[PDB]
RNA sequence: CAAUAGGAGCUUAC
């Protein structure tokens, strides 16, 4: 790990043993028609997106 | 377009210069058409520490003043107080809630019966002036069985599942007023419903095809009058639905 | 630096919702327990960045 | 025990209407202003303590500058009442004493409440005055408030001088209700002009004047 | 950022989750990127931000507007005065100074 | 996941008009038989059969925002309703869900 | 906690036996009267905790949203517990949480 | 959010514990505020009991309806207040002087608690009981629901003529009574002030007002840094007290005044 | 030397 570029993934450190039920099929699935010409929409303060 | 839900019940609270505190609603609608029928709100009056009466009066649809509980529990057919509780109270272990409750027995402790209680609330049936009882009886016994809940059923002779839905309603209530579960999210998205080609096509066919049928009735009042045969293709005039569909989606006016 | 000025602060936050959770968090004069643990989390965060 | 903070909003009550006096411009023997609290307590209480404020009652005479200056000055009587509740039957006695000896200007300090229809004599007894305040509100003297700058009332002369330097009519000034705290306690007249000097962070020094209602 | 699910911020999360990242700390900077998570929480204050540029500006406008009708017939005069249409004193001096 | 976060118009429409997510699908109805059939088999019990004196542990179920009756065992319920939907006997786009605290 | 009627199913009102001086219970219906036990008549409470402890179910382990936790079991010794804070929502409840065997199914509390 | 600002006596002022005294004395307390679950008991023999923990006591407290009160006193809560047994009672009967008899336990007792007897009345009792936990106070001024002892960082000139800070003890507090806690003992009656300026208005008169006034426009101004010249809110607070009374902006203000139809008509 | 009105909807910049 301890990459210095690629972003820390969060914790989690609270729970000690988690029991998912569903996975995301992609996360940028959450954006729609209009958001999704965006480049790097993650790399911007919303009301710029 | 954006709706609330059909048929779930949502608990408010209120504001300080307002004697209702908390109040349940539910619109109502059929599983057939899924169109909107009926509303009927459970309000509980009396504000913190003021308004000494917390008690908990319904509002029928078609009544202009708003009816106590246990008179409709009584007028839908479980006369007995300890039944009226059993159905609001599924735990006679817990006591605050039923410390809670005793304003409301009071306030309609007069009625013990079906058929005054059912003329009590037809007594306020917004109807003309002047009704025997027979008959009152009759206009409020339809309005408890029909306007009443139709996505539970129409029919007669099923009461009791109708005196269960209000159970849960005044519990809920209760609840969200006893600060033992939260009130409801306005902004929920699980409650929300979008309603797409389907069902705004079917509720415009629906107003311009009961156009069409007055159209039909409003025509064989006359012809039949003449004593004739007639074949039925001078009888609709079939520029009815043509201009309504066209332009309500023309213009975006959903109506006539 | 950051990185662990940032995980300083996230224990920091986790020491004060133990506190809370244990009931020996000590509060403010018109102000709830709730929300003095809500407002010295702010303070905390807001001074992480 | 509650005796003494009686006592004591009592006394302060009536260095405050003392103070009325002095401001208003009636003469105050200096000994009778520095009361002190257990003098007053030994000069006013019982044996059982509790206070007699018939004796409290007081006459005031205009001091000599208060005359040559508002010549319309004339001389006043002051009331402490023991009914809580002042009904016609005491305003009716207070009216009569007051034409009786024929005092200006009669303050009448009253305890709880004074009644609607009491209080529609108090207009009708020209040419006498008859003010009333309640001894609750005279607890705090609101002129020595930091935020009550001093309120001096104009003459005649004066408020015409005021009137002529800016052309002005009576009623294009700022005003003041009679009833008015600072009003009240200075006892205004319908038309009567004070003068307000306060601070001004802008200037220093910035002199105001409001008229009467 | 507020439960906005039943005791969570997202249904990523677990049940009574008070950490930061749970209620809306984003670790990241924008040159990192933001997480799926931190993005959609900043979404939702970037919005909150857009609603209220949006929506007190009418008040703010409504209250600009009745502020210019209540002052709008005041006028310092030759004589020093501040006055308005009907001749009344405002201020015997204007800004007393 | 339901509608886009960013796209939505500025002005007086912010927020009020929303745009759909990319994997977002709106439901089409469907009948309600088939459902209280399933339910019936697998051992709900009716509101004709319902006595809040007895039925202190016992679940209750809404069908479309109608109670229905109440089960002793939410759990086999919920698992043989899932696996049926899962399996395409049911609707693929019919909500069942579990709440356990209430 | 008040009754009902054993004959009429209503419920029983305080009243006072003048000639006996003990507290019966009156059936505004009927003219049944029975012997009470408790001579308590009336109750209000301004601190209270119900919703402490209630907001649990014997399937609360199969909940999968619930944290997991690994406080000692006093009682089951068990490592896994799911945990939750107080089910009340009012502005003023504790912050003390509870805790949930999932092997002993007994709640906890960390004191 | 209405408040006030007592500024305190210098004796109290520097004084912490004088400061928490004056505190307490200008706090708002209710029987609500000390009460924790009040009964209702038959006791049919005044002179007997049948209940099992108040016997010894009323058996040394004496050598009407059987209707009897019997509400708990929470002891932390009873602490915090500095208040005991007696006053309670006192005030108790003190708005009940001769149509109820109090009995009350003993500080120290195990359990505390107060019992009263009337002189069918099952819901008098529950009439009175209501009344007394919603209108019966102890001590403080009404109007006034919670105090904060607040720090103010005041500027004074030394005993050399330079300026130094000082460190005083002041007071805010919630809701307004003006009038009663400029009287109290130990305020300075010459400095309190209220963030309300209609109470302003009433109490201290219209330039006291517009002082008021001021602060407020002031203090919302420069909330943010901000700093709009003297002149301008002066103007705005000179036009809204220019009549004798508090002038709105609104049309129930604006177009109230004598000006022309028209303009009164184009806005 | 003469180019309708009223509505609704979508947008622009604050
Ligand atoms: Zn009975
Ligand atoms: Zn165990």
């Amino acid at each position: 790990l301890n990459d210095t570029a690629k972003r820390i993934k969060p914790e989690m450190s609270t729970s000690s043993h988690h029991t998912f039920t569903h996975c995301e099929i992609h996360p940028s699935m959450i954006l729609g028609v209009a958001a999704s010409i965006i480049p790097f929409p993650d790399h911007n303060q919303s009301p710029r997106n | 377009q954006e709706r609330s839900a059909a048929n779930i019940v949502q608990v408010f609270k209120k504001a300080a210069p307002s004697p209702i505190s908390h109040v349940a609603e539910i619109r109502s609608a059929l599983e057939k058409g899924s169109r909107l029928i009926s509303t009927m709100q459970i309000k509980l009056y009396g504000r913190e520490d003021k308004g000494t009466g917390r008690t908990i009066k319904a509002t029928l649809p078609y009544v202009k003043q708003d009816i106590p509980i246990v008179i409709v529990f009584r007028a839908l057919g479980v006369v007995p107080d300890g039944e009226i509780l059993q159905h609001i109270c599924y735990d006679e272990n817990d006591w605050q809630m039923l410390e809670m409750l005793k304003p409301c027995i009071e306030e309609g402790f007069v009625i013990q019966d079906k058929e005054v209680a059912l003329d009590f609330i037809g007594r306020r049936g917004s109807a003309a002036l002047g009704i025997r009882r027979e008959k009152r009886i009759q206009y409020a016994k339809d309005i408890l069985q029909k306007e009443l809940l139709p996505h539970i059923t129409q029919e007669e002779g099923f009461e009791t599942r109708k005196t269960f839905f209000l159970g849960y309603m005044v519990n809920r209530l209760l609840l969200c007023a006893l600060e033992r579960k939260d009130q409801d999210d306005r902004d929920h998205f699980g409650k929300k419903r979008l309603d797409l080609a389907g069902p705004l096509l079917a509720n415009l066919f629906r107003i311009l095809f009961r156009k069409l049928t007055r159209e039909i009735y409003r025509y064989m009042q006359r012809c039949i009058e003449t004593d004739r045969d007639f074949n039925l293709n001078l009888a609709v005039k079939s520029t009815t639905i043509t201009s309504g569909l066209k332009y309500s989606l023309a213009t975006g006016n959903w109506g006539e | 630096e950051i990185t662990h000025a940032i995980s300083s602060a996230k224990e920091q936050v986790q020491e004060i919702i133990y506190k809370a959770q244990h009931n020996e968090l000590e509060l403010k004069p018109g102000m709830t327990l709730r929300e003095s643990f809500e407002g010295e989390v702010s303070r905390t965060l807001n001074d992480a960045r | 025990e509650d005796n003494n903070r009686i006592i004591s909003r009592l006394w302060r009550s009536f260095r405050t209407v003392k103070e009325m006096a002095a401001d208003r411009g009636y003469f105050i023997s200096q000994e009778e202003m520095d009361q002190s609290l257990e003098e007053f307590r030994s000069k006013i209480c019982d044996s059982m303590g509790n206070p007699q404020r018939k004796l409290m009652s007081f006459l005031a005479n205009p001091t000599p500058e208060a005359l040559e200056k508002y010549s319309d000055l004339g001389t006043l009587w002051v009331e402490f009442c023991d009914e809580p509740s002042v009904g016609i039957k005491t305003m009716r006695n207070f009216c009569l004493r007051i034409q009786e000896k024929n005092f200006s200007t009669g303050i009448f300090i009253y305890q709880n409440n004074i009644t609607p229809s009491a209080n529609k004599m108090i207009p009708t007894v020209s040419p006498a005055i008859i003010e009333t305040f309640q001894e609750s509100d005279l607890v705090v003297n609101i002129t020595h408030h930091e935020l009550v700058p001093k309120h001096i009332r104009l003459s005649d002369g004066e408020k015409s001088q005021l009137l002529q330097r800016y052309k002005l009519k009576e009623s294009q000034l700022p005003r003041i209700q009679r009833e008015d705290p600072v009003a009240r306690y200075l006892g205004l007249k319908r038309g009567q002009v004070v003068k307000i000097i306060r601070r001004s962070e802008t200037s220093g020094r910035y002199a105001s004047y409001r008229i009467c209602l | 950022i507020a439960f906005g699910f039943a005791d969570r911020s997202l249904p990523h999360f677990t049940k009574d989750d008070f950490s930061p990242e749970s209620k809306g700390f984003v670790e990241n900077s924008y040159l990192r990127g933001l997480t799926p998570q931190e993005f959609f929480f900043h979404a939702m204050a970037g919005r909150e931000g857009l609603i209220d540029t949006a929506v007190k500006t009418a008040e703010t406008g409504y209250i600009q507007r009745r502020l210019v009708k209540a002052l709008e017939d005041i006028m310092v005069h030759y004589d020093g005065t501040t006055r308005n249409s009907l001749g009344d004193i405002i201020q015997f001096l204007y800004g007393e100074d | 996941g339901l509608v886009c976060p960013a796209e939505t118009p500025e002005g007086q429409a912010c927020g009020l008009v929303k745009n759909l997510s990319l994997l977002s699908g709106i439901s089409i109805g469907s009948p309600s038989e088939p459902i209280i059939n399933f339910l019936e088999e697998w051992g709900m019990e009716p509101l004709e059969d319902y006595d809040p004196a007895q039925h202190t542990k016992s679940t209750r179920i809404f069908v479309n925002g109608v109670w229905t009756g109440i089960h002793r065992d939410p759990s086999m319920l919920v698992s043989t309703m899932r696996d049926l939907r899962r399996s395409g006997a049911i609707s693929p786009e019919v909500s069942i869900i579990r709440d356990i605290r209430e | 906690s008040f009754r009902f009627c054993l004959e009429c199913n209503n419920m029983l009102y305080p009243k006072e036996d003048k000639e006996n001086q003990r507290l019966l219970y009156s059936c505004r219906n009927c003219d049944y009267t029975e012997l009470a036990e408790d001579p308590k008549v009336y109750r209000h409470e301004l601190i209270t905790n119900i919703g402490e402890t209630a907001g649990i179910v014997d399937d609360i382990g199969q909940d999968p949203t619930l944290p997991r936790s690994d406080k000692e079991c006093p009682e089951c010794h068990s490592r896994d517990c799911v945990f939750f804070q107080s089910q009340q929502r009012r502005k003023d409840t504790n912050m003390t949480l509870f805790y949930v065997c999932l092997n002993c199914k007994k709640t906890f509390r960390d004191e | 959010t209405p408040a006030l600002t007592v500024y305190l006596d210098r004796e109290i002022a520097l004084d912490i514990e004088k400061a928490k005294v004056i505190q307490s004395s200008i706090e708002y307390t209710t029987l609500k505020n000390v009460t924790s679950a009040t009964e209702i008991y038959y006791d049919p023999d005044p002179t007997s009991t049948v209940i099992e923990e108040d016997f010894d006591t009323v058996e040394a407290y004496f050598s009407q309806s059987p209707w009897l009160l019997r509400l708990e006193l929470d002891r932390a809560r009873m602490l915090d207040k500095q208040l005991t047994m007696n006053q309670v009672a006192d005030k108790i009967s003190e708005v009940f002087s001769d149509d109820l008899f109090v009995m009350w336990s003993e500080d120290n007792a195990d359990k505390l608690i107060i019992r009263c007897r009337v002189i069918e009345e099952d819901q008098m009792l529950k009439r009175i009981e209501a009344h007394m936990l919603d209108l019966i106070a102890l001590r403080g001024i009404p109007g006034i629901s919670k105090v904060y002892m607040v720090k103010h960082k005041v500027s004074v000139p030394d005993e050399s003529g330079e300026y130094k800070n000082e460190e005083l003890w002041a007071l805010e507090t919630d809701g307004i009574n003006l009038a009663e806690v400029m009287a109290v003992p130990g305020v300075d009656s010459s400095r309190t002030y209220s963030n309300s300026f209609v109470e302003i208005l009433s109490v201290l008169g219209i330039e006291a007002t517009r002082s008021s006034l001021y602060k407020e426009i002031l203090n919302v101004i420069a909330f943010d840094g901000s700093y709009v010249n003297y002149r301008h809110m002066a103007l705005l607070v000179d036009v809204m007290t220019s009549r004798g009374y508090l002038m709105a902006i609104t049309r129930h203000g604006i177009n109230r005044a004598d000006t022309g139809a028209l303009m009164r008509c184009s806005f």
